[PDB]
């Protein structure tokens, strides 16, 4: 079975979730593959066609284990992981203002959603981190955007250049 | 010229009969219903679903997408086009929901088109035939230009509110309900100034100018609580459907509802105002308009769905409390407004009953409908002390 | 005692006046500018009367449709390519229209002044009414028209295909994620002003030569409300023109947003009028230079100079990569033909004509290759030959834009015939243009969308058709066809006999 | 077939090209506006006037006429189809009234449709918002059922008398007004019906049944006047003019503008009624609407007629007299009705300023106009001799 | 705490009570019968909703008219022959829209029972509407049509001509003087049931095939109301039906009715359709059979049986006139030319073979006459000829029956050639057949309707056309033609220079 929207990989993982019944587990296990297979600094793309979607799963069961171990407090204002959300907000963004370049903003942005993406921060919170982070690091990014050669941006970025046909 | 210069082809000759010898002898598919592929939540499917449903182009990856892939091009830092991550509430498909007025643009801008032009004719009915000479003075421009007019501010507030929600709901018919339920709040608002400046034209000296009912809303005692709570329903819930499910099911359920209703539209009669009535005869018809389709999303949909009705209610039940707190210090200041009308208008029985009503109306279609356990004396006894 | 009442303007000069202060009353978006609290709006409208307004529009053309157009059968009368190519463009355009409801959802979030606000939503319902009307364009064609599939499911079998992919890109994605100034760039002063205005208008032309004046009924009411829109882009950067933020981002965020939407639109709207057309109403290449060169880059842009914008940087390499672009992409829409959802025609000989007369050189090019391919007998079910078996045989790989999602040819185009191919993290990446390297070099997480050839790799053709539903009713018969006549359509079956398995390009690099 | 086997015209390549080929090459006559040689009103022609001035065939000797000749066929006995001497009036030109509403068929029903939709949206928001717990059960039951109810057969009889002048009118322009007045006024008193068919729907022992309303219409002391003097409008009255003239500018002026205005819409109010208020409010956007038109007829046109203005005056003042008779006593009648209203309700103070605004509303919109001089003080007083 | 509404079926359930017994409640209008104060109407509607269900077809048909009908042209694109008719069909029907307004007033005042009275309200208002449906034809094709003269002045020019004489007494006078029950007759029982409602149906059909999508459009959409004043007619049958004076009265009122209703339509209706246009639908012939003696005096009729209602005695001699009778008029019209408010035009080769094949013998007659009065030069100003100078020549008399108005010629007639003249009191009076002597003979007072020829005694023809108006914008050029052609058109001089005066034919006899 290989198809678009049913196939093994996408069966195999709804197994591998129906055996996340503790939310500890469970959490643990979300951010492990937001690490292992989102973004481009995922570990692999072996999961490029339906890592989005077995994602989404993954979610649906952490949400549903903190909401019926949390107490309404926690669940508005911990992260699963029994963090403050506040406090990682703030920790986050004052790292993003200390950030010295855009190679060091894109960073502390892109590991802030792969490791509080809702189920695991409570969205009020992740959503006004967006708002912040996202600010700083377009600030950051877009002065003297097109000053970088395209030869020295491919080093800065670190990509092998496979092919260059003109 | 006579004929024009730009030949048509459906009427012109040459190029209708090159079309007419194109076509096929009948059509290449005999299933000429669009969105057939569409469940129908009614007998057959209606022309507000097709129309509507699955417009956005979600891929299975959000519930119910019938797409596949990545969005072509997301935030800086990440962040997908529509996603998972901007609501706690999960479902099996975003696109079961379906406003029960089935209402796509077109009937919504007809029936508010036939409203305004009625309350035109309403309005220079109203002047003509000098019903203004019947109205108290000091109800004319002590409540309706003071206190009703800084009512506006908070629907506007609600108005705001939805903001976040027409970018970021996750179904097209869930926007279109959003888009317009936000929109008849803005509506409200300005029939509110829309008074006020009949009013002023009607009264001499009568100021529309919103500078008294504002100061009213921003420095007042009586809106005050109610202020904070708009405030905080408005820039401080970045989730779009705890903004929709707190404002209508309960801020607005129980505030707007009292302030409205057991307020306004109760003692303006008393004072010879038939005028702000038939405002709020709109204002009330669309409150319940909007119930209906705020039910369907989140009892119907949301708080039974298959697979997530137990984390749903769980988490509207969390809302309901984090919301019910503020609401009840909007109303409790709003009990200072009573000592400000003439001795006798009205006393605290009537003021208790009036609360048990919004209150009871309130656990009936909604409250209920997530297992809220709420406590009416409770709630009305908190209220209440806010009497002076 | 006289009868008097109170109108819209009244009301809305005390709109302004609604928005108050409080300590958090701040967008709830990421953005480097800051817009005016003070901003107003150039039409003065309330809810109420924005209904009135709109409703008298709807009133006439309902009526049209359901009363007279109906009474002339103007829904069967039109020629059988234009059936096909108005599967495309009102779908395609309901997206843009249903993602300009987020887009200014986001852009009302952004403005303080409360005019701003409420110039921008009265957009918000503008989109949904124009998302309504696409698609009652596409419901009135399946309902009444010559061949209802694709008019009838296009908002699941237009996933099956390679060109939806970059009209996300320009018209959704493109409106509503990044910073909401961007997102208003893409959107009015660009996409609107330059594109959809011009774009709106032309379509009923080419309706109406080809028969269509449904279309034009709907379309040239959808025309009305864009004056409006076109005010708010050219608000919003009025509202961002006094803050030091715009000397440092405008600009750039603007150049972006024009080559966004050009290199989209540039091949693909020129492909629809001149190959989706029976009767040609005018050459694109002299249409485009008149839009983006003459009116937008031109008369509009500089308009706006006072507040520091300037004319798009890559304007020249837009002007010199648009000549055979649409060319270059018919090729290859034509060739993976059984992936859409609409029917095709090879050019007939007066149409080569027009082309070669309006485009010399056409015919050595691309006039040859397309009579190869009736040779081989791509029109003919049982010939058990797609055009794309003619790229494989003569090693002409087509790549995917990881950014733009455009279809590209390199060794086979007239065009543009760049491409770079870097490999990071892992993965392998395909690039057409400077432009969008760049955007990709320097924004690597926000263009991660998986292409056809990724996500099929290893399929075989008529499993995906299958799969996402590219049949018509009777389950056999293919949506899409190589050729317009109502005879020898291909089925299923036809499409397996070919044994057609996909593959990633991108691979045969090590 | 998918082509159909009727050939159209301007579709049909062959037969559309023979007519193409016979067409001229500009239109015959620049002059492209129908009604050019109606006189305007005011600044340009209107729509209004283009579609009705002249529909109607008179010959010139029926003031304004333009035909010539006698009518084809007449009544056994002679009597022509329309003639000078169906009504005592005189004028030099029949066509000359318009209404200041510019109403056509097609606006007048898009107006009134508008309305019956909006009705429908608020009854439903209405019962919806239970709002109907607010109402006083004493005022419901027995003064919208019983009193409110019966005036609905004073609406009907007005509704009637308009019968004998939409066969009589001498004009198109003075005919569809005409219409219309009788029109709004049976739709009135379908709206009653309707409250208390509405009622009936949401209070579980209210009877619809319009036999306690008509019994009292037909037997009671409260309205006996008033249908004394509404079955002499309709059947007693062979003059068109003098039943619209004597119907808007005499009777319902005083007695229907003192019921609907003074008394339920001053009083519903009080009772926690905006139910009746709602459809009141039509009704009087209605009653200022046909009097625009009223006041061009016979005050504009007829009153201050060239060459009859003294004359029709004097039988317009002749009129006045004779129905201001019974238009008093059907007042006095109704002052009976203010005794049966629960202690506190209102006093004479009350009601001897509404009265003054009734008679000083009529001697400023009619009275004055053609000249009889009437004394408000004489009035008021009659008729407050109606209270114990 | 249901949404609750209440419609329009729940508060007509009460009307019938509306309505109370009292001394002088009785119709203010003389009739020999008795409606029954029981009597129900068919349609529950109430003022409210009638207005929504009007107000739904206007959106339609004036959406259509003002949006994709304009856009298409639709009123220039037509045959001349037919814009011309359309100047004749719309304002003479116009005038039957407006006095039934009166009639269903009269009829109003006429019912005894609530319900009964708010039928015939129902139609009062229909008529309003269907009075300005028809102006807003005329009012379109003057806008913007190829000949706005006499669409946009019928109104006062149709005073000129004999034809509206006769209009006026089937749709204006037919339908208010007499007995409120013998009105009924003409204008619901015998005018709308046998000649409107199919009629407004045949002209959609015969504007269609003229390239007019116009008429059909509003034409279509008064068709819609047309049941509701069928039943009005039907039920005025039934509430009469149990007053013995209906076995005395009934049968021979209607009988006056068809006859005075047929009398008109047969001749007229059949030379619009026929005459008025190039291309064909149907012969009349076929027609007149299938509306007249099929579907009205057999079917509809028979209904009507159970209540003492039998076919008018006067219907063998109807279909006996009928054959020729349009063929004969069309003759004299075309010979009375300058008299009307549109121009006509001589049968071309294909008609006449069309006449030929349809009516044997047309050609030998009607076909010889029209190519000599061609030859001649009728056509031509400079010809200095006008049929009426043939008619004098070949002493052949037009007369006008003193009941219906209908012109008449008994020396060349190929259809009825009776005559009766009498004279009375010095005056003379000539009558057409045998129903309408009687008519006349017993009810002198009813009909002494001044004929054109007593009118214009005397008066030289350019004057009468002069003071009547019957001139174009130029003041020269007379809105009437003896061709459709867009050159050499005829003036008011060219008619002087004829010296043609106006001659009592019936003085011959003295
Ligand atoms: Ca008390
Ligand atoms: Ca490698
Ligand atoms: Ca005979
Ligand atoms: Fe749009
Ligand atoms: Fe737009
Ligand atoms: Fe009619
Ligand atoms: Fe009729």
């Amino acid at each position: 079975k290989l198809g678009i929207h049913s196939n093994d990989t996408r069966d195999a993982w709804v197994n591998k979730i129906a055996q996340l019944n503790t939310l500890e587990k469970a959490a643990e296990m979300l951010k492990q593959f937001r690490m292992d297979h989102t973004t481009p600094f995922r570990n692999s793309y072996e999961l490029d066609n339906d890592y989005l979607w077995i994602e989404a799963k993954l979610e649906e069961k952490v949400a549903v284990l903190k909401a019926r171990a949390f107490n309404e407090v926690d669940f508005r204002h911990k992260t699963a992981f029994g963090e403050d959300a506040k406090s990682v907000l703030d920790g986050t963004v004052a790292k993003m203002n200390a950030a010295k370049d855009k190679w060091e903003a894109e960073k502390i942005h892109i590991g802030f959603r792969q490791a509080y993406k809702p189920p695991i921060m409570p969205v009020n919170y992740f959503l006004d981190g967006e708002r912040q982070l996202g600010t700083r690091l377009m600030e950051l990014r877009n002065l003297n955007y097109y000053d970088t050669p395209l030869e020295e941006l491919r080093k800065q970025r670190g990509v092998r250049v496979v092919h260059l046909q003109s | 010229s006579m004929l024009g210069e730009r030949r048509r082809g459906l009427t012109d000759p040459e190029m209708a009969a090159v079309i007419l010898k194109a076509l096929p002898e009948a059509p290449l598919d005999g299933n000429n219903k669009m969105g057939y592929f569409v469940t129908p939540r009614w007998k057959r499917l209606t022309e507000y679903e097709a129309l509507t449903v699955y417009a956005q182009p979600n891929a299975d990856w959000i519930a119910g997408g019938l797409d596949w892939g990545d969005w072509t091009q997301k935030f800086h830092g990440g962040r997908p086009s529509w996603g998972n991550e901007t609501t706690e509430l999960r479902t099996v498909d975003w696109f079961k929901h379906r406003d029960p007025l089935r209402r796509w643009h077109a009937p919504y801008v007809k029936d508010k088109a036939e409203e305004w032009r009625y309350t035109d004719r309403f309005l220079q009915g109203y002047s003509a035939d000098g019903q203004i000479r019947a109205m108290n003075p000091t109800w004319r421009d002590e409540f309706i230009n003071r206190y009703w007019g800084a009512f506006l501010f908070n629907e506007y507030g609600l108005f705001n509110a939805h903001s976040q929600g027409a970018r970021e709901a996750l179904s097209d018919v869930t926007r279109v309900s959003l888009a317009f339920w936000g929109f008849d709040k803005i509506d409200i608002a300005q029939m509110i100034q829309l008074e006020r400046g009949f009013l002023a034209k009607i009264v001499p000296g009568f100021d529309e100018s919103t500078a008294v009912p504002k100061a009213e809303w921003t420095n007042g005692e009586v809106y005050k609580s109610a202020r904070l709570a708009v405030e905080g329903l408005w820039q401080e819930v970045f989730d779009w459907n705890e903004s929709a499910f707190s404002v209508h099911a309960v801020y607005d359920a129980l505030f707007g509802q009292f302030v409205r209703r057991e307020f306004f539209q109760r003692l303006a009669p008393r004072f010879g105002d038939n005028l702000t009535p038939f405002f709020i005869n709109q204002a009330q018809t669309y409150f319940q308009i909007a119930k209906q389709g705020v039910q369907d999303l989140y009892y119907n949909c949301l708080g039974d769905d298959p697979e997530f009705s137990d984390y749903n209610r769980t988490v509207m039940r969390n809302w309901t409390g984090k919301w019910l707190e503020p609401t009840i210090a909007a109303l409790r200041d709003f009990m200072g407004l009573f000592a400000k009308l003439p001795a006798g208008t009205t006393d605290k029985e009537e003021i208790t009953a009036s609360l048990y009503r919004v209150v009871d109306d309130w656990i009936e279609d909604y409250a209920s409908r997530i297992d809220f356990k709420a406590d009416r004396d409770q709630i009305v006894k908190a209220v209440l002390a806010g009497l002076k | 005692r006289a009868p008097t009442s109170v109108n819209a303007q009244e009301v809305h000069r005390w709109l302004q006046s609604f928005n108050w202060d409080f300590k958090n009353n701040r967008t709830k978006y990421a953005t480097k500018y800051k817009m005016a609290n003070e901003t107003k709006e150039q039409f003065k409208l309330i809810a109420k009367e924005y209904a009135r307004m709109e409703a008298v529009k709807d009133e006439r053309q309902f009526g049209s449709l359901q009363d007279a157009l109906t009474r002339l059968n103007a829904g069967v009368r039109v020629h059988p390519k234009w059936n096909e190519t108005m599967k495309v463009v009102s779908n395609f355009l309901e997206v843009g229209e249903y993602n300009a409801i987020a887009a200014t959802g986001m852009l009302w979030d952004s403005a303080q002044a409360a005019e701003q606000k409420n110039g921008y939503l009265a957009q918000v319902l503008d989109e949904i009414r124009h998302t309504h009307q696409c698609a009652y364009v596409n419901y009135y064609f399946a309902k009444n028209g010559q061949d209802p599939a694709g008019h009838n499911d296009a908002r699941r079998t237009r996933t099956i295909g390679p060109l939806w992919k970059g009209m996300k890109r320009v018209f959704s994605d493109g409106f509503i994620s990044g910073d909401a100034v961007e997102c208003s760039l893409n959107l009015q002063l660009v996409g609107e002003a330059c594109f959809t205005n011009p774009l709106i208008v032309a379509v009923t032309e080419w309706a109406a030569a080809n028969g269509d004046e449904i279309t034009p009924t709907v379309f040239l009411s959808i025309e009305t409300d864009e004056l409006r829109h076109m005010a708010n882009g050219y608000q919003t950067v009025v509202s961002i023109a006094n803050d030091p933020a715009s000397a440092k981002y405008l600009n750039t965020d603007l150049n972006n947003a024009f080559w966004t939407q050009q290199k989209y639109f540039t091949p693909v709207l020129g492909m629809l009028f001149e190959y989706g057309s029976k009767f040609k109403v005018e050459p694109w290449v002299k249409t485009w230079d008149r839009w983006v060169y003459e009116d937008w880059g031109g008369i509009w842009i500089g308009r706006l100079g006072k507040y520091g914008v300037e004319s798009p940087r890559s304007l020249k390499d837009a002007k010199q990569d648009a000549y055979w672009a649409h060319h270059d992409l018919y090729l290859l829409a034509y060739a993976l033909w059984p992936t859409g959802f609409f029917r095709l025609a090879l050019p007939d000989q007066e149409e080569m004509e027009w082309f070669e007369a309006n485009y010399p050189g056409w015919y050595d090019h691309y006039g040859k290759i397309y009579e190869e391919w009736r040779a081989r007998g791509c029109e003919d079910p049982s010939s058990g030959f797609i055009p794309l078996m003619w790229f494989i045989e003569n090693n002409h790989p087509i790549y995917i834009d990881r950014v733009s999602q455009v279809p590209f040819c390199p060794s086979l185009a007239k065009g543009a015939s760049t491409l770079r191919v870097h490999e990071y993290n892992g993965e392998m990446h395909t690039f057409s243009d400077q432009w969008g390297e760049r955007m990709w070099l320097a924004e690597p997480e926000r263009y991660e969308c998986q292409n056809i050839f990724e996500q099929y790799e290893g399929r075989e053709l008529s499993e995906v058709i299958a799969e996402l539903h590219g049949l018509r009713s009777d389950g056999k018969t293919l949506i899409a066809q190589p050729h317009v006549r109502g005879d020898k359509l291909w089925t299923l079956d036809d499409i397996k006999r070919l044994n057609c398995v996909f593959k990633n390009p991108v691979k045969a690099f090590n």
